[PDB]
């Protein structure tokens, strides 16, 4: 007994961590044109994240309106 | 879905158990109906032997007794 | 208290009940005045259980 | 009239003086849910009793432990009955008398009574049917029932002060019922996956790893002895060592013949402590099946092919034997838990200090806006979410092998001894994930939201936790209490519905 | 150094200083409770307050008023103990002087006369206890402070979930301290709604219009005004070059002689930098535009004199032609702009059913109150009574001050009722928020959420009193005669003492005080709830307020909160929280100035503290005070980081300011989970107090600040040295500094000796101190239970070791040594209280007399001859404690119980048995009889023998009293004497009465003489008055109940030693229930053959991960370590030079600590005392955040000379062999909480059965059998035990036949049953039959 609550938290704070984790995968390699718009993608973008498809203008925008409709 | 499908249930009896028991009576007594126990809840109900286990033997020697002479 | 099903009524016991260790020997107490009135004389039976 | 059949279908017709509404004919059959009654509970029942639960290994799987001032009330007719059939009381009323005055002659009488009845133990939920369970009753000195271990599984019960109920199969029907259905012996399958849930729970498992485990060099190294009985003979008596490398002779048996018992004699390769636990395990069964490490996980399916291979009768008298053993050789090994147990690496400070400066290049690139502000966020979570999995693998490297130990050459290396790793390894309790709090730095935290925090929990429990870590602790911390306690109330909702269907 | 820490001084580990020692820790529930019941000149909040809002009460108009004065509060009835034994609430009467005036007729007012009617009584109400209970029935009980939404408005959300459209919507509430809510709330169509309470949704402009506000104020109000002329032909507009903003142009938009916009181009920072610049007033325009805007007031024609268009009617292309050709120049319209300034209200209008002031108070009339008429009287009246009326609204202060607050106002207090402008402010600031302009609130701060306590509660119950009684005097005024009814004839006190009896007696928040522990009680004192009136409900919220919030840093605990139904619903005050001036939460911090820290302090409220940046309790500074680092741990604006060294504002004040009394208590917390954290400040309250007071070898420092705050112990009043010590009483002679000038004498204190809980366990005192020791103010005289030398000791500490016991303990169960039970040290002692009643049946009297029919003297010898049993006298189950009989006449006995009584010659009574006997199982010793009895009956033998006992014990008392003060006030006599007349050997031969005579020359001592014989006379009479009243209480007529004689309570002082069952638990959540109790032989032993006295299971530990239970006991270990050495030391009497050199060297250890010691404390008569109280181990702390360290552990390991493993070998002590690897010992402090097993374990065979259902009932506490409910019928059916399950809802229970057929049945050996029908169902099959319903059972 108790125990498992305390089982229980860990469970939940792994999967939400993970699945943030995810959320930049790892060894990529590509391009830098911008699929939205073409802008020009710094090797400092493509060396932070290796795959980064959406220039820095577009990696704002697109959260900000995310968050407006909240 | 199971919450809908156990809410029909042949026994009356069983049905004041868990459904709404003024509505269940209700439509049940204009209707004339008969409950002739056979399952479980209402023989819990009732108090007497449960239709399984040790008591299947009796239900079932008592049940082909029923419907002949 | 509780708030709960538990009410007044739940409570109040039984009191013109008759509990089984006395209907037990209620029970055996006919045994034995029956064996000791039939121990004795037969008259002193027939007189006994008219008195 | 319809206040008095049904009130509330119109304005509420309220009680003399009294602000409540007064109940109706139909408020009387009505409820939570429908029929009072017959929903629990559920009517109260006589014969019947509890208290707190204990322990007692010294129990047979089929018995427990029955204070004799409960089973004095319990019995009291069966008694009354007994005492008046030898004829120790003239009648009921002075058998009543007897009792009352616990007289010593009539615990002879209980013991008589007590003998071939079973009575049902059962504990707080009842989730599935092993929730009750038929046992013999041993009497007890004391006022706490005696519950045999490996059923603790069964009942969800651990001994933080849960009770149990008592309840006395009355009829001659219901104790042949509850011999032949509800004993503990008969029930050691789940029957909701055919694998057996008497399993050794976690005491009696840590016991039988440590006996059946070796190490590189102690007493005992390489003799050869004529079988178990004197592999014992030499452990006992401080010639050997629990855990040494040994040839000796055992004699295993196999029914591969057609329902037919052939024998085995071999000069195996094993321990002593693995040639001492052969002389439990039940003749048919191969000695590959012990001559491993014996962990919780191995253990179990050690009893399962006990099953399936002897039968009932064998696999219970067996599953005895395991629980005797395992405690009665955990005492013996002396294992315990200090603080210099928990070994942090030598590397976390370093570990720190590098994905710490990984923050500090993302951080430069936020700032000179070559990264985006959310995505900042989620690169500092990956740094540190992946610097603990550096702290957790790491002292799982040291933990794990780096009791570093000589055989008459050189040197070695070999599975640790260390007391808090053969916990986690043997399964009795704790894992690798648990541990990783204890040692190594304990994740990152999130609040309830479940938007994990930036600054992680840097400090484990070994060393203290500041002020601001423990408050970040604490959100987690109380959320899941909180959760499991509504989880309580979903459980129970699922399986009713389902039991209503079929 | 002090007195009483000259005795013991516990080792302090952890370096940061205490810059602000811990408070009284009764600060809440005192202080508010004082300002509750207290003359008050002024309004601020009490009892003053509550009077001066109802009053003056005045007459119908009828010019005859009921004005309010003051109020005093009488005596006590009785004092504290006096009220508890008795059974009477501790109340105070309330006098309240009222005067009644009368306006002639007609008059320019003044008064024919007026009566100022002296102090009408209004009941008497409760009051609080020196240590912040109150008793109701002599019960103590507590009432928990509240936490509840502040009053205020307060704009909040209701995202996501709300319709599946995500959208979010936006809410604004007003909530007022009394009178109905206001509340506003838009919908996915930008409406506006109210609802008042939690009533009809409504249209919101409606209000507006009860305002007495038309159409035409509506508009303007919320609207601006475009304003449209008609010059020349065919319209222009006014334009403002802000207005484009967020639209797109509408038409070919020019102005100056120059096209800056044509159609098709959105209206940008472009063209209003231009128009703006380039002052564009007046733009010619289309005549189609206003086919959309909306007019604003009421145009008419001026000709026909008829209503051309409304206000709030939107114009067309052919309405603007029919008032264009009127003569019209002006139409004013609506500028609406979906971004900005959306058209809300607009559209609200058009959905108003009503249109005039008497339009919208009826359908406000008609909402609230349907199916009745409504009025022209009725609708007005109804609306200036919700929102406008003094009596039935008001916002209070803080609410007030919160809604001028939110709404950006500058004034702190005003109105206390809202106004039209009120309502209007706030139905803009709604608006602003939905346009993306401000942010919504969240109920869970700690700024928004407020905390009552008992004061304001009680005044809060007391305001409805007089609302009540306030309808009734105004319904006498009406009629009252001229100059004969007085107010007193009008104010009944039943109805004012109600509404308050009301709430303290029963109510969520007036709870049996939790006193099994100083912890239990102080914890529940400081104690939080959102549950309740005005609060939450379980079922309502609600995940957000039950989890911890930020803003809970230092004012509620984190970790100490229930672990039920109600986590997070309840919380504990934190240590160093205090309640603001307004009523929220504020904590301590320290002022930083620049870069150097102050020691001045500063509250600052939740909303307060948000702004700042307040620094880390953990953080070093050191010289003058400056930041040693260049950047610091902080924390800010809700979240914690580093920080620039002079950025920092605050910084915390204590390591321990962020938990509570009951988290603080444990050591080495920070090495704790902190889910067992919590269950460890849950558990350590369900401490049951222990024979011997031990105390905690392992200690954190808060054990002195929690016993002497928590009442338990006797806290000496004025410093000074002690005259007489027993067991009874303490007597202090004050020292001079602090003794007052007249009176003179003595400080003395009566000591509680061994009495009755609430949760039946014993609370004793005993003296701490010995004849003639020094003692100085706020010393501490006598331990209560459960402390020990003025520390908390709420169990007894002792020598625990880690390991496997042959399974006897596999889950948490507990493997316990014999030695302790020998040792009585877990033995605990309870303190039951059994009553029995001498009632009135019909058949007749209930009779006390010792004559029982059918019994043996060997029961009449523990019975007097009244028929009590005797104080003393051991008893055991079955044993009578007062014999009593209850009339049953011709009982109807059958033949062979005829013959019976025939042979054997017994007189069968015509009385029944009734009498008081012992509870089976449960044994303990008579320590006190009371019996209570009817005015007018006449007291027995054996209760008149008891009231004389009781007065002769009670004079001795008052006469020790005087003797004793006698005694000391002349002995002051004696020595002013001296001082100009000292005849030192003369004084003292004449009789010490015959000294009052002697005079002084010209001199204050002359006048200081005449001082002490005021005071003596005094001492003289207050004694005979304090003798009288004492003994006409005894005699007086104890009143009961209706129907009750006399009633005679015993008490019982059982003696409970400790077996198998037991719960018990150290300090870190780790549970366990002993399981076996083992001889000494059988006990782990090492090298030198000490036992051990529990062997705990090692698997307990990794999983629960309380790793601060195993620093314990190796901290335990070297705590006793040094204890084994200074025994050694002492019993070789090596002298105080071998003896001082050792401990000098312990109270130091490594450097850096905050301690200081001596050699100060005199080297010879108080350092050995010390050495003595040492010797059983040597008392650490380790504070909260600031605790040891590994280091110093195992540096006091050094010293002790123990291995610094905190692990030795042991051995098996029955095979008598080594255990291998080496096992942790050391000391635990460890708990025996009340779940003690034979409490749990109850039985029964046959018993009582309910008369409703016949069904297994508890009646004489055999208790009912365990209830079989659904899930266990589900275990049956899962087994075939169909025999099993019918027995088990048949004759076991429900069978009013089928039971006893089987108990014959089984004492004739026949295991069978004869069932037949539940009577369960044979109730339903006729509950069903009485209704309408012909229910059958059929066929055969
Ligand atoms: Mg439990
Ligand atoms: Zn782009």
């Amino acid at each position: 007994e108790a125990d498992e609550a305390y089982s229980v938290t860990e469970q939940l704070t792994m999967t939400g961590i993970n699945r943030i984790r995810q959320k930049i995968n790892a060894h990529g390699i590509p391009v830098y044109l911008c699929e939205a718009c073409g802008n020009p993608i710094p090797e400092a973008r493509r060396k932070i994240f290796p795959g980064v498809t959406l220039c820095v203008e577009c990696q704002a925008y697109q959260e900000r309106q995310r968050k407006h409709y909240a | 879905g199971i919450t809908k499908a156990s809410l029909a249930t042949e026994s009356f009896i069983s049905a004041a158990s868990f459904q709404e028991t003024t509505r269940v009576l209700t439509e049940a007594a204009v209707a004339g109906k008969r409950d002739e126990l056979r399952g479980l809840k209402e023989n819990v109900i009732v108090g007497r032997l449960i239709p399984a286990g040790t008591g299947y033997a009796y239900h079932q020697d008592r049940m082909r007794r029923r419907a002949a002479g | 208290g509780d708030d709960e099903d538990s009410h007044l009524g739940d409570f109040i016991e039984d009191t013109t009940l008759e509990l089984p260790l006395d209907s037990a020997t209620t029970e055996s107490l006919r045994a034995a005045t029956h064996d000791v009135l039939a121990g004795l004389t037969a008259r002193e039976a027939k007189v006994l259980r008219m008195r | 009239v319809d206040a008095l059949l049904d009130n509330g279908r119109r304005g509420r017709a309220i009680t003399g003086s009294n602000k409540r509404p007064l109940k109706s004919l139909a408020d009387m059959i009505k409820g939570k849910q429908g029929r009072f009654r017959q929903n629990l509970l559920g009517k109260r029942v006589d014969y019947s009793g509890r208290s707190v639960i204990t322990v007692g290994p010294y129990l047979r799987l089929h018995q427990c432990g029955l204070p004799k001032k409960m089973a004095l009330e319990l019995f009291k007719p069966f008694i009354y009955g007994k005492l008046e059939l030898r004829g120790l009381a003239t009648t009921i009323k002075a058998a009543k008398k007897m009792v009352e005055r616990e007289e010593a002659v009539v615990w002879d009488i209980l013991d008589e009574v007590i003998r071939e009845h079973p009575v049902l133990l059962n504990r707080a939920p009842t989730l599935h049917r092993l929730g009750i369970q038929a046992f013999e009753p041993v009497l007890i000195e004391g006022k706490a029932i005696q519950l045999h271990p490996l059923v603790c599984a069964a009942y969800n019960a651990d001994f933080d002060g849960d009770q149990m109920a008592v309840h006395v199969p009355l009829t001659l029907e219901a104790q042949l019922e509850a011999r032949a259905l509800m004993m503990s012996t008969n029930n050691i399958l789940s029957p909701a996956n055919g694998e057996p849930i008497i399993v050794p729970s976690q005491d009696v498992v840590l016991g039988l790893y440590y006996m059946t485990r070796d190490c590189v060099n102690a007493k005992g190294e390489g003799m050869v002895l004529t079988g178990p009985k004197e592999a014992e003979r030499l452990y006992r008596s401080g010639l050997a060592s629990l855990h040494a490398r040994v040839k000796v002779r055992i004699t295993e048996y196999e029914k591969d013949a057609n329902g037919e018992l052939v024998a085995k004699t071999s000069l195996k390769d094993t321990t002593v402590g693995r040639a001492i636990l052969w002389m439990i395990v039940p003749k048919g069964l191969p000695y590959s099946i012990v001559n491993q490490a014996l962990g919780k996980k191995a253990i179990s399916k050690m009893l399962n092919t006990c099953y399936r291979i002897l039968g009932l009768k064998p696999t219970v008298i067996f599953a005895d034997q395991i629980m005797y053993t395992g405690f009665a050789y955990a005492a013996r090994s002396g294992a315990s838990v200090g603080i210099d147990d928990m070994v942090i690496p030598e590397k976390k400070h370093e570990i720190i200090s590098e994905a710490e400066a990984e923050v500090a290049e993302i951080q430069e690139q936020f700032q000179s806006g070559l990264v985006t502000a959310g995505e900042r966020y989620n690169k500092v979570i990956d740094i540190w979410a992946a610097a603990n999995d550096r702290v957790s693998k790491a002292m799982m490297d040291n933990l794990q092998t780096e009791t570093v130990i000589n055989r008459d050459g050189q040197e070695e290396k070999q599975v640790s001894f260390n007391s808090i790793y053969m916990m986690a390894d043997s399964g009795a309790r704790g894992s690798a994930a648990q541990i990783r709090q204890l040692a190594g730095m304990r994740g990152l935290m999130a609040k309830p939201d479940g938007s994990i925090i930036e600054t992680p929990i840097t400090a484990n429990f070994r060393e203290g936790l500041n002020v601001l870590q423990y408050f970040i602790s604490t959100h987690g911390a109380r959320k899941g209490l909180a959760d499991t306690a509504l989880k309580t109330a979903n459980s129970g909702y699922l399986t009713r519905r389902l039991v209503d269907v079929a | 150094y002090s007195y009483t820490e000259k005795k013991r001084i516990r080792k302090d580990f952890g370096k940061r200083p205490q810059v602000l020692d811990v408070p009284y820790l009764l600060s809440i529930q005192l202080d508010s409770f004082q300002k509750f019941i207290e003359q008050d000149p002024e309004g601020q909040y009490g009892l003053e307050a509550a009077f001066r809002s109802v009053f003056p009460i005045q007459s119908y108009s009828g010019n005859s008023e009921l004005q309010y004065v003051s109020y005093r509060l009488g005596e006590p009835v009785f004092d504290v103990q006096e009220c508890q034994i008795r059974g009477v609430t501790y109340s105070a009467p309330l006098r309240v002087k009222l005067r009644l005036v009368i306006y002639e007729r007609e008059a320019p007012e003044g008064t024919v006369k007026d009566i100022k009617e002296q102090e009408v009584y209004m009941g008497e109400i409760p009051l609080m206890t020196d240590n912040g209970t109150f008793v109701i029935n002599g019960t103590e009980r507590v009432i928990v402070s509240q936490l509840h939404r502040s009053p205020g408005v307060f704009f909040d959300s209701d995202k996501g979930k709300t319709h599946s459209s995500g959208k979010v919507l936006y809410n604004a509430r007003i909530i007022p301290y009394r009178g109905s809510w206001l509340d506003f709330e838009f919908d996915p169509k930008d409406n506006l709604f109210v609802r008042i309470d939690r009533r009809r949704k409504l249209p919101a402009t409606i209000i507006l219009r009860a305002l007495n506000y038309t159409t035409e104020q509506i508009l303007d109000l919320f609207f601006e005004k475009v304003i449209f002329e008609i010059r020349d032909n065919k319209l222009q507009m006014e334009l403002v070059p802000e207005r484009l903003r967020g639209e797109t142009a509408s038409f070919d938009i020019e102005a100056n002689g120059k096209v800056y916009v044509e159609k098709g181009r959105r209206i940008t920072a472009r063209h209003i930098r231009q128009l703006e610049k380039d002052d564009v007033k007046l733009i010619e325009v289309p005549v189609e535009y206003i086919a959309g805007k909306v007019v604003a007031k009421d145009y008419i024609d001026e000709s026909t004199g008829e209503l051309i268009c409304a206000a709030n009617m939107e114009l067309s292309l052919d309405l603007l032609a029919k008032l264009s050709q009127s003569g019209h120049k002006r139409i004013e319209t609506l500028f609406t702009n979906d971004l900005d300034h959306g058209p809300y209200i607009s559209e609200t209008l058009r959905v108003d059913p009503t249109n005039d002031r008497l339009s919208a108070l009826v359908e406000i009339y008609r909402m609230m109150r349907p199916g009745e008429p409504p009025t022209r009287e009725a609708a007005e009246s109804l609306f200036e009574n919700l929102f406008f009326s003094e009596d039935r609204y008001d916002l209070s202060a803080v609410g007030r001050m919160k809604f001028n607050r939110s709404l950006l106002r500058e004034e702190i207090e005003g109105s206390g009722i809202l106004s039209k402008d009120d309502i209007i402010d706030v139905m803009k600031k709604l608006i602003d928020i939905r346009n993306g302009k401000g942010e919504v609130d969240d109920i869970d701060h700690l700024g928004n959420r407020r905390i009552r306590s008992v004061g304001e509660m009680a005044e809060n119950q007391f305001r409805v009193g007089l609302v009540r009684v306030e309808r009734a005097v105004k319904e006498r005024l009406s009629l009252g005669d001229l100059d004969t009814l007085m107010p007193q004839d009008m104010i009944n006190a039943k109805p004012i003492s109600a509404a308050v009896k009301e709430f303290f007696g029963s109510s969520q928040l007036s709870q049996f005080m939790d006193q099994n522990n100083p912890l239990s009680e102080i914890t529940h004192k400081r104690r939080i709830s959102a549950l309740g009136p005005g609060g939450l409900t379980r079922e309502r919220a609600g995940f957000e307020v039950r989890d911890v919030h930020p803003t809970h840093y230092g004012r509620v605990c984190p970790i100490e909160t229930p672990e039920g139904p109600n986590i997070g619903l309840i919380n504990s005050l934190s240590v160093y929280a205090q309640t603001n001036e307004y009523g929220f939460l504020e904590t301590p911090y320290r002022k930083v100035t620049d870069g150097v820290v102050t020691d001045e302090i500063h509250y600052l409220s939740a909303i307060e503290e948000g702004n700042y940046v307040i620094a880390q309790a953990n953080s070093n500074l050191d010289e003058e005070g400056h930041f040693v680092e260049d950047l610091v741990t902080c924390r800010s604006k809700g979240e914690s980081s580093l920080f620039s060294r002079d950025q920092v504002d605050y910084m915390d004040v204590s390591t321990q300011q962020v938990v509570s009394v009951g988290a603080s208590l444990i050591p080495f917390l920070e090495h704790d989970d902190a889910n067992r954290a919590l269950m460890g400040a849950n558990m350590q309250r369900q401490a049951v107090p222990t024979l011997r007071a031990d105390k905690p070898l392992v200690g954190t420092g808060m054990e002195r600040a929690v016993a002497v705050d928590s009442g338990v112990t006797a806290v000496a009043k004025r410093g000074g040295v002690v005259q007489y010590v027993d067991a009874s009483r303490i007597v202090i002679k004050v020292n001079e500094d602090e003794m007052y000038p007249g009176e003179a004498g003595i400080d003395i204190y009566n000591l509680t000796k061994y009495t009755r809980s609430n949760q039946n366990t014993c609370i004793n005192q005993m003296p701490c101190v010995s004849l003639g020791e020094p003692v100085e103010r706020g010393d501490v005289l006598a331990d209560g239970p459960s402390t020990d030398l003025g520390e908390l000791a709420l169990g007894q500490n002792m020598r625990v070791a880690f390991m496997p016991w042959n399974g006897y303990n596999f889950e948490d169960s507990i493997l316990v040594s014999e030695r302790v039970v020998q040792e009585d040290r877990f033995t605990t002692i309870h303190i039951q209280e059994l009553a029995c009643v001498s009632r009135d049946t019909k058949l007749g009297p209930e009779e006390i007399t010792a004559d029982i029919p059918n019994v043996g003297e060997a029961a009449l010898s523990k019975l007097d001859e009244s028929g009590i049993v005797y104080i003393g006298a051991e008893v055991t189950g079955g044993d009578i404690l007062v014999g009593k009989v209850t009339p049953k006449g011709e009982t109807q006995l059958t033949p062979e119980e005829k013959l019976l009584r025939a042979i054997f010659g017994e007189k069968a009574s015509d009385v029944k048995d009734s009498s008081l006997r012992v509870p089976n199982g449960v044994s303990g010793t008579v320590i006190d009889v009371q019996v209570f009895t009817r005015d007018g009956v006449e007291k027995d033998k054996r209760a008149l023998e008891i009231e004389e006992m009781q007065l002769k014990q009670a004079k001795k008392d008052l006469s020790e009293e005087l003797q004793i003060l006698e005694a000391g006030l002349f002995s002051r006599i004696r020595a002013v004497l001296v001082a100009g007349g000292v005849e030192a050997e003369k004084l003292d031969k004449l009789p010490r009465d015959r000294w009052l005579e002697l005079g002084l020359t010209d001199e204050e001592k002359q006048n200081q003489l005449e001082q002490l014989a005021e005071q003596y006379d005094e001492l003289k009479h207050e004694f005979e008055k304090k003798l009288e009243a004492k003994r006409r209480k005894i005699t007086q007529g104890d009143d009961l109940a209706p129907g009750v004689l006399k009633i005679v309570k015993v008490y019982l002082a059982v003696k409970r030693r400790i077996q198998p069952g037991d719960k018990m638990a150290g300090r870190h959540g780790n549970k366990g229930v002993i399981s076996k109790i083992n001889p000494i032989e059988d006990m782990p032993y090492d090298e030198n053959g000490t036992p051990v006295d529990i062997v705990l299971n090692p698997l307990g530990v990794p999983s629960r991960m309380n790793i601060g239970q195993i620093l314990e006991t190796h901290l335990g270990m070297a705590a006793k370590g040094i204890g084994d050495k200074i025994n050694a030391m002492l019993k070789q009497q090596q002298e105080v030079a071998k003896l001082r050199e050792f401990i000098q060297r312990a109270y130091d250890l490594g450097a850096d600590v905050r301690q200081k010691v001596d050699l100060s404390t005199f080297s010879d008569e108080e350092v050995m005392r010390l050495a003595e109280n040492l010797r059983k181990g040597m008392p650490i702390a380790t504070p909260v955040f600031d605790g040891a360290k590994e280091a110093e552990i195992k540096e006091l390991l050094k010293l002790g000379d123990l291995p610094t493993s905190g692990q030795i070998r042991l051995y098996d002590g029955r095979t008598g062999e080594q255990f291998e690897r080496p096992v942790t010992v050391g000391y635990m402090y460890m708990l025996k909480l009340n779940h003690l097993v034979d409490d749990k374990m109850h039985a029964r065979s046959t018993g009582s059965y309910s008369l409703v259902t016949q069904q297994p009932l508890g009646g004489k506490a055999q208790f009912g059998g365990q209830r079989f409910g659904e899930m266990e019928v589900w275990a049956l059916e899962a087994y075939g035990a169909a025999y099993t399950l019918q027995e088990m809802l048949t004759v076991k229970s429900d069978d009013v036949n089928g039971r006893t057929k089987m108990y014959k049945n089984i004492v004739d050996g026949n295991h069978q049953m004869e069932p037949g029908m539940p009577e369960s169902f044979n109730v339903l099959l006729k509950e069903i039959r009485s209704l309408g319903i012909n229910i059958e059972l059929e066929d055969e």
